[PDB]
């Protein structure tokens, strides 16, 4: 503490317009303000916050789903476990990414490819493969939720149609995620300072449209299946009510979160809200099973 | 409204 | 892109020893390296990760505990709700703190009190009050877990002794947290660039020792209560086994996390692992109730 | 081993 400068006593000076001087590949001065830097750090912290929420919610849902799911060896239980373990493992690799040398402001300000370690490239690839397997597990669950729920309906013509369309969408999104993954891998392995996000947007919209399709089918069907129970009988509080509530939640909240992720300001780190939408689309079914068992037991 | 942007090596969301 | 400097082609140069030039209250140059800066940002991101885990785990545990807890209007249920809502609200205020002007590198590098908004001081105070209420709710639960579990034991002499000591520890930690809070508030309100963490360490060790005491009592008691059931009867898989497992988990994991938080390297943002220890000490009881009901129902 | 440090205005952990 040699001596406090005059600007410590001025009540009008703001640090946000002050300039940082640092070295970069493009030039020598490359001035940047503390508010672009705090935007970068706030985006990184916001991504970390949502991925922490994902990791904690998925881990505790996995733990609770074991403690209480009496119907072990069901395919939907095994799929739900594979999906929760893949959410946890994806969140873990991402938690390394946020604390690595690609999310650091060292690389986001100074585009130096020497700072890059090839292990970080391998972590990037492992995360992309785990995301592909996650989408595969989610669509396996959904094709297994429409196949099983369409068994027993007299109108099996339209049930088979619905299974077919859903399964087509599942294969299309899984193939698009794998194509996006490999088209990002060849570019990253070749040049560490480039990206291929062209197919990303398409694969995420494909997944969102699949989820939207599922919530439509499950809500339409359950609506006709409580209208048939209201013209004869009544539908106000049975487990029927729990499935209908979770399917209306799956209808309204992940779509709202997808549009919120596509509408808000860019570069603020809010773009990973699509992962909260997929988190809730995953967590609708195990929580639905828990409520269903805890309203059937009585 | 905007397209999602991946930083030069951001793994998949 | 005027022209890439020579250091883009050198494979030996590392950005981590390069120096940032910026203005600060102490001087004019105030050189800092990108690796101290990335340490700061990594500490902030690590705090955000653990608080995201807290928020997601507590929110989904609150949601699940409603869906399945058939014993509504019990005091322990109401306390567990108050504690989960206070964990969520504390995590929310902290999530504002990490995205505010006190966790920004703008203030952690340039100690300018002009950048500080009085609303951030009010957020700081609200977070400290909510933490005091959280510790109060946790100790209310524990004094209510030892009071209720010690009812019915023939050896009520030592049961009352145990209740008394636990309740003394609860009041001591709540009073120490409130003293720490007010001693931090008067300093922050007076001078925004000072802190009073002297009483913090004492209050956290008091809370850790309370939790340790509880896990001792519950494990000792349940051990004599399965040794009496092993000399007459057998103790290998009953709900008895579920409480004993959760009490041994509460015995071993939060203490391990407390020592890990006190042992690892400082200034790396790992010091908030004490909040994961308190998170698990909270989440032992609702998960214990869920397993107990889901092993009593059959 | 170290004492927990609060930044100049870090709210309570
Ligand atoms: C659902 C919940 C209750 C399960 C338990 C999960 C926690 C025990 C996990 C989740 C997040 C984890 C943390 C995520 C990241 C880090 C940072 C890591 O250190 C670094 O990355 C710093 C590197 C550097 O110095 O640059 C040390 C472990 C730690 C604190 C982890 C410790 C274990 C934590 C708290
Ligand atoms: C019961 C389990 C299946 C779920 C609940 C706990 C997990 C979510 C925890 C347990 C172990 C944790 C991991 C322990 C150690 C690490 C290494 C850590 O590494 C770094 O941060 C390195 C940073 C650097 O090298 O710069 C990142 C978090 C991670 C994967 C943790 C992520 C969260 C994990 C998987
Ligand atoms: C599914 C749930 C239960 C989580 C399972 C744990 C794994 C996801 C974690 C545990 C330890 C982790 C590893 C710990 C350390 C490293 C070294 C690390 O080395 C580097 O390239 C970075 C070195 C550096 O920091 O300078 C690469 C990731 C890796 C293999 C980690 C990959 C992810 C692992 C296997
Ligand atoms: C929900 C059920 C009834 C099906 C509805 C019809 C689907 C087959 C449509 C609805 C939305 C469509 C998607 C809307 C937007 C895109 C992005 C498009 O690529 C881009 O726009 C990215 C590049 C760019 O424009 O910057 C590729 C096709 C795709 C995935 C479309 C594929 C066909 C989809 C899934
Ligand atoms: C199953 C249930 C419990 C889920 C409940 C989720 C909602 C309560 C969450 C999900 C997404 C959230 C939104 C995600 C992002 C934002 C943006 C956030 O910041 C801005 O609007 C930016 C303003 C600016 O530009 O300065 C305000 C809150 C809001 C709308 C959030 C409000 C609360 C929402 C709707
Ligand atoms: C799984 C269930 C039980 C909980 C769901 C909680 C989420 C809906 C919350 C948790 C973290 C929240 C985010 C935390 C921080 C921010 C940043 C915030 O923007 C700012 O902080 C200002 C702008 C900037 O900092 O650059 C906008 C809302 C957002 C995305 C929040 C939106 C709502 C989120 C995703
Ligand atoms: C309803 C569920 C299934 C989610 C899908 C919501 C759509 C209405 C969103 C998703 C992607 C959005 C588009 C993403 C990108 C842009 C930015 C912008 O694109 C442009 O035409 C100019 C910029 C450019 O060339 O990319 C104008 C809005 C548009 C087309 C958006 C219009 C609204 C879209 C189609
Ligand atoms: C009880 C359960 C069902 C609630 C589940 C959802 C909540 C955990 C979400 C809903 C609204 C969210 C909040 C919405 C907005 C914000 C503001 C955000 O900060 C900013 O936007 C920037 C502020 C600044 O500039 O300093 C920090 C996270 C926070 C408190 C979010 C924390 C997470 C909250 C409480
Ligand atoms: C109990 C669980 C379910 C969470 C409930 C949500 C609340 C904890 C959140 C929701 C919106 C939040 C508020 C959103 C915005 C602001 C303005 C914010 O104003 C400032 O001083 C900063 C302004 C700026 O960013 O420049 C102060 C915090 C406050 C009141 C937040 C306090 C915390 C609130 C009430
Ligand atoms: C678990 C049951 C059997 C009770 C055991 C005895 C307790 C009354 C002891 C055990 C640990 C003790 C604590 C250990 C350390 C401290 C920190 C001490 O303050 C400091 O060391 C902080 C200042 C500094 O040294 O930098 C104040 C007393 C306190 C809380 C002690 C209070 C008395 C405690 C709780
Ligand atoms: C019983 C069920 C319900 C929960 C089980 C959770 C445990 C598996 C978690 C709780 C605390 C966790 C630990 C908390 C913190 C850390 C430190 C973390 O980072 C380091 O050790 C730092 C290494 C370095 O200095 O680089 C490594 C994982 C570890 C041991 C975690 C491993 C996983 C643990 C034991
Ligand atoms: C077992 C459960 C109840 C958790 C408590 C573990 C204790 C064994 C820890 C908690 C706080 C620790 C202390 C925190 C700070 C320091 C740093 C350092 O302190 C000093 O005496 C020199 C520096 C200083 O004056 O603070 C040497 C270890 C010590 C005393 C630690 C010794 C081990 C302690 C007492
Ligand atoms: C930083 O860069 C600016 C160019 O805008 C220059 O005027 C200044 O001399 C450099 N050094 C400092 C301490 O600002
Ligand atoms: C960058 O600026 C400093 C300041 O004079 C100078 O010494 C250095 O030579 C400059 N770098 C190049 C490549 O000119
Ligand atoms: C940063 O400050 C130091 C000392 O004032 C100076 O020697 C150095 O040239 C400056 N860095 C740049 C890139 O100009
Ligand atoms: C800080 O360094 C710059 C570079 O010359 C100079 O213009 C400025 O006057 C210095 N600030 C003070 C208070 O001397």
């Amino acid at each position: 503490a040699p001596s406090l400068s005059n600007l410590f006593y001025d009540p009008t000076y703001n640090p946000g317009q002050s300039t940082i001087n640092y070295t970069s590949i493009y030039g020598n001065g490359s001035t940047i303000t503390f508010d672009e830097l705090q935007g970068l750090v706030n985006s990184t912290v916001t991504q970390a916050i949502m991925f922490g929420v994902r990791c904690g919610a998925a881990a505790l849902t996995l733990i609770v789903m074991w403690m209480t799911s009496r119907s072990r060896k069901t395919p939907i239980f095994i799929i739900n476990q594979v999906s929760l373990f893949l959410i946890i493992l994806h969140s873990a690799l991402y938690f390394k990414y946020l604390l690595s040398n690609y999310s650091s402001v060292t690389y986001a300000l100074t585009g130096f490819p020497q700072f890059i370690s090839r292990g970080d490239v391998h972590v990037y690839g492992a995360t992309n493969i785990i995301q592909v397997l996650l989408v595969a597990s989610i669509e396996t669950s959904l094709v297994f939720q429409i196949k099983v729920i369409f068994t027993g309906d007299n109108f099996k013509r339209i049930g088979l149609m619905l299974t077919s369309i859903s399964f087509t969408l599942g294969i299309a999104t899984v193939t698009m995620y794998f194509v996006s993954a490999v088209k990002g891998m060849i570019v990253t392995y070749n040049d560490v300072s480039a990206t291929q996000d062209k197919y990303f947007n398409a694969s995420t919209i494909l997944l969102a449209s699949s989820i939207n399709f599922m919530s439509f089918v499950l809500v339409v069907k359950l609506i006709l299946a409580i209208r048939s129970r209201r013209f004869l009988g009544l539908k106000q509080f049975d487990s029927f009510h729990i499935l209908l509530i979770m399917s209306c939640q799956s209808l309204l909240v992940p779509s709202i979160i997808f549009i919120l992720a596509y509408s808000l300001k860019p570069n603020q780190g809010t773009d990973v809200l699509t992962t909260v939408a997929t988190l809730l689309a995953v967590l609708s079914l195990p929580l639905s099973s828990m409520w269903a068992t805890a309203a059937n037991n009585a | 409204w905007h397209w999602l942007q991946l930083k030069p090596g951001q793994p998949m969301y």
